């Protein structure tokens, strides 16, 4: 289970699961957003019911009318970070090289990257004391995502060898159903500690 | 010492009682000379005054 | 008045979007001015600061007060009446707790009372006593703290209908 | 050799802050709760959020646990 | 190939379907819930002017 | 050698982590019932989800000691 | 050679945290029975159940530390 | 070698956690009885029964640990 | 040649559980006293059989810690 | 090879301290949000102004732990 | 040899559980001083007898240390 | 050549420390501002002196353990 | 030698649980006072007597953590 | 040789305990200024004694362990 690394540069792997899991993302999103209905149905509902508790959030934290331009990030934001925890769930595949499509938030730089380009969007829209609070949410955030889902994606695989190698299926039976859990638990935290820290820099 | 049981009608009990045991809100209480000032919203209830060498009871409405 | 308990809806003053009375008027006649000068003052205090029937909510005890806010076309939404010449605590009790109850849904945000005070047998004072919220309070020269069982939360919700009650049947 | 009980009192000493501080949250929103039923889906709401806060922490030292025995 | 993959695969499939018989009545209620609401918000606008 | 000290003493934290997390949560279940008793089935399914909720990670803790014992 | 202290701590954590949950649920369930006695049989079996998980994680960590005896 | 130590940290923790349980038990039911004094028989019948509840476990502990001495 | 430690080591552990215990009983049981004075001989009884149970299990954990310091 | 379980009890203490420390804080604006629940935002931010303080000392502890794993 | 640390962590458990004893105990003799100061008398006496009960385990501990010191 | 494992253990326990007080001065005054919004400021500026102190002691601690490794 | 670490542990544990139950004591009688202020001077003057009380053995730990030094 | 932990153990007990009496200290202080805010001067001055009082034996804890690493 080693860095599958193509280029020198660049983790190979991680690149293929966050473009499998942007076009899953664009593909459900035109999928709720197809056509122009007054009366929600079916899917474009469930869009707009994600769009209100985005909202919601928003409403929480910060005045509306600060907070109403956060709402196409937010919501973006966590579809993505929820997409990207569900998708180490069912395959997570091991090949004969090192290792291939786990999951985008099981690596530790793509997580990290995130929270910083996080904070990076809500300084742009925005003594050492401060700083050092500033980079301790940081990582503290990135870490945080990080490891939560982490610790179950390896969970996960040791019951998958246990159970492939000699009866077992309800413990991880459990663990999957609290592993789902887990991931709309942290796209929701991280999600609204965005916005917290979007409302403490903006009002 | 003595426990005193008012209405704004008029007084009806006033006695020489050292135990009463009356529930309150919360829960059981237990009144002994030498307690400590104390406030209980009283539930519809009644109140025992068994320190006469035998009991005896007293129903409150509305109650405190 | 210890350890704040300003925390109550009661206590504290709301800011007043309605405003509650309670006139306390005879079910018979034969009685010279009480009558009159009860409800002439109410009329004064109504017709003085209001200038609109849906800031204001009368609650009369006697049928002579009911029909004079019924000529003057009046809300009279709580409107008990018989009651005995020496009257017992439930009558009362009873449209007592409808009244704190109906202040504790956030209707009246304040309300006052309206009686003859009888002093000595041929005054009979008219008097406006401020009902609730229970900003006028005065302590009895001496105090002891108390320790409470509940908390003084849930004292205060149960203690402050009844202080109220009993002030209602003593007016 | 001394980092699998590197690891083990790691994630340990983890269990056990999760453990005290998953105890005092949830403890205190059942008898929030329990004064008054009109406010349990918002405070299990919150309930989760607190989860989260004080299980995200111990995680952290699980997975450098992971770190710590791969070296 | 590895064994692990059609063994979480399987018990997932059948962990979507234990959650099948458990979870379509709460949410299709709750997203019915929502339709009706809003048909019932959108459908009072209607009536109020005609 | 070391990987069944760090074995135990895994489970162990994680016991005392779940021990004191659970006993909290009951303990403030039981009064929670006691102070207001047509509450009992809300208060106690709220109990059981924090009874899962504070043994998450020692449960976890219990399978990584079985890995440090297997090592 | 460690096996033995590894059964023996897994034992003392075990008792530790068993001791401290099942002291904080007996001691709020006989509080709540002095508030109420009239919930007896409610407050006995739910300090009961209560118990029984406080207790059955250190149990299956006893056996657990019966297996680090053997090894 | 290390037998009489394991025993020894054995018998520790288990006597730390019976304390602490007893004392949370013996603690309450002191001021549950300071609350309601006719109720004093029921409080130390359920006192009595959760004190050696909360001592079955560390009294198995102490006897685990004299076969921990030997062994 | 570490029979020593272990045998202060489970006279520290017993002295700690019994401090803490012995502290819970006496301080609530001193809280009921200063709330009503009247039932200082009931108080004081089971504060002292508290006392007693909170005891025993630290008195044999000296005991046997003679028998480890012998061995 | 010392340094391994070093930055280990350095995460784990600091991971145990963070947890206690936002157990307190999240119990007890849970049960002010369930006293008073129109003071949710300014019960919020305050919140996660003590997080941060209980976090922050912690992350520079683990922060420090990587130079710990090192040497 | 060890004995000395021996005597030392021995000399420690039992200031740390005196310490939490008296604390908890003295600490609630001004509580109840607080709520009513005319029973300073019965409430100090009870104080200092519940002292001597927290501090004898510990000081039957620490002249077992000065034994275990020489050993 | 444990220099390491000294600053680690030192900023571990000043960690754990700083997290316990800091946990609880922070949800005893959020409890304080949810009882009685109008003096937030007044109870946030004493609760930062009080943070202060229970952090500037293991603030001395971190930098304590920094000469501790540097020897 | 090692009576370094001796010394150095009986003091760290003196500290502690002076540092515990001073904050207790001095901890409840600033509620003491805050409730009651017109009391003041005789409930600060036996809390001073229960800080000397609270803190009498650590500095017979201290001393004879001088002497472990020596040894 | 093993005198910077020893120092190390001195001044991170020291943290600890002067961590966790002094966020007693403190919370109450503000519980007390909050629940009755016109004693807050009074209450600051005898907050500041107290944690002086609490801090005074972490202090010549840390001079201990000054002396300890220079051994």
């Amino acid at each position: 289970p080693l860095v599958e690394f193509l280029g020198l540069t660049f983790n190979l792997s991680d690149m293929l699961m966050i473009t499998i899991t942007c076009l899953i993302v664009f593909i459900i999103a035109v999928a709720a957003t197809r056509s122009l209905q007054l009366r929600p149905t079916g899917m474009q509902n469930f869009m707009e019911w994600v769009f209100d508790f985005v909202r919601g959030i928003i409403n929480s934290t910060m005045d509306w009318q600060t907070g109403g331009r956060f709402l196409t990030l937010g919501v973006t934001l966590i579809m993505y970070v929820f997409v990207a925890n569900m998708l180490g769930l069912p395959f997570s595949v091991h090949v004969n090289g090192e290792l291939w499509w786990k999951s985008p938030t099981a690596d530790a730089t793509v997580t990290l990257t995130l929270a910083v380009m996080v904070v990076a969007l809500t300084h742009y829209y925005g003594f050492p004391l401060k700083i050092i609070e500033e980079f301790a949410n940081t990582l503290t955030l990135g870490l945080r995502l990080f490891g939560n889902i982490y610790a179950g994606e390896i969970l996960l695989g040791l019951l998958a060898s246990l159970g492939t190698h000699y009866g077992a299926a309800i413990p991880m039976m459990v663990w999957q159903a609290f592993s789902i859990f887990v991931g709309t638990i942290q796209a929701f935290i991280f999600t609204m500690l965005t916005m917290v820290y979007m409302a403490h820099k903006v009002s | 010492i003595h426990v005193s049981v008012v209405t704004p009608d008029g007084p009806v009990y006033e006695d020489d009682v050292e135990m009463v045991s009356v529930k309150a809100k919360s829960g059981e209480l237990g009144i002994l000379p030498g307690h400590i000032p104390l406030v209980a919203p009283l539930e519809i209830s009644a109140a025992r005054l068994k320190k006469g060498g035998k009991t005896q009871y007293i129903a409150v409405s509305g109650g405190f | 008045l210890g350890a704040g308990g300003a925390s109550h809806p009661m206590l504290v003053s709301r800011p007043v979007k309605k405003t509650g009375y309670l006139v306390i008027t005879s079910d018979r006649g034969l009685a010279g001015a009480y009558n009159s000068n009860v409800l002439r003052l109410v009329y004064q205090t109504i017709q003085k600061r209001h200038a609109s029937p849906d800031e204001y909510a009368i609650i009369v005890i006697g049928r002579v007060g009911l029909s004079f806010f019924r000529k003057r076309n009046m809300p009279v939404i709580l409107d008990i009446t018989r009651l005995p010449d020496q009257p017992s605590f439930a009558d009362i009790k009873e449209i007592a707790r409808k009244t704190v109850g109906l202040f504790a849904d956030g209707t009246f945000d304040e309300l006052y009372m309206y009686y003859n005070h009888y002093v000595s047998a041929i005054q009979q004072e008219v008097t406006e006593r401020k009902l609730l919220p229970l900003t006028d309070l005065a302590e009895n020269k001496q105090r002891t703290v108390y320790e409470f069982e509940p908390s003084q939360e849930e004292i205060l919700d149960v203690l402050l209908p009844q202080y109220a009650e009993s002030l209602i049947y003593g007016a | 050799s001394l980092g699998v009980l590197a690891a083990a009192i790691a994630v340990g000493l983890g269990a056990l802050g999760a453990g005290i501080g998953n105890g005092l949250i949830v403890s205190r929103t059942i008898e929030g709760i329990a004064r008054q039923p009109e406010l349990r889906p918002v405070l299990q709401t919150t309930m989760f959020i607190g989860v989260a806060l004080v299980e995200a922490l111990p995680i952290i030292g699980v997975v450098f646990s992971f770190i710590y025995l791969g070296r | 190939s590895g064994g692990t993959i059609i063994y979480q695969l399987l018990m997932f499939i059948i962990l979507l379907a234990l959650l099948r018989k458990f979870a379509w009545q709460p949410l299709m209620n709750i997203m019915k819930q929502r339709e009706e609401h809003i048909a019932n918000e959108i459908d009072q606008a209607e009536k109020r002017r005609q």
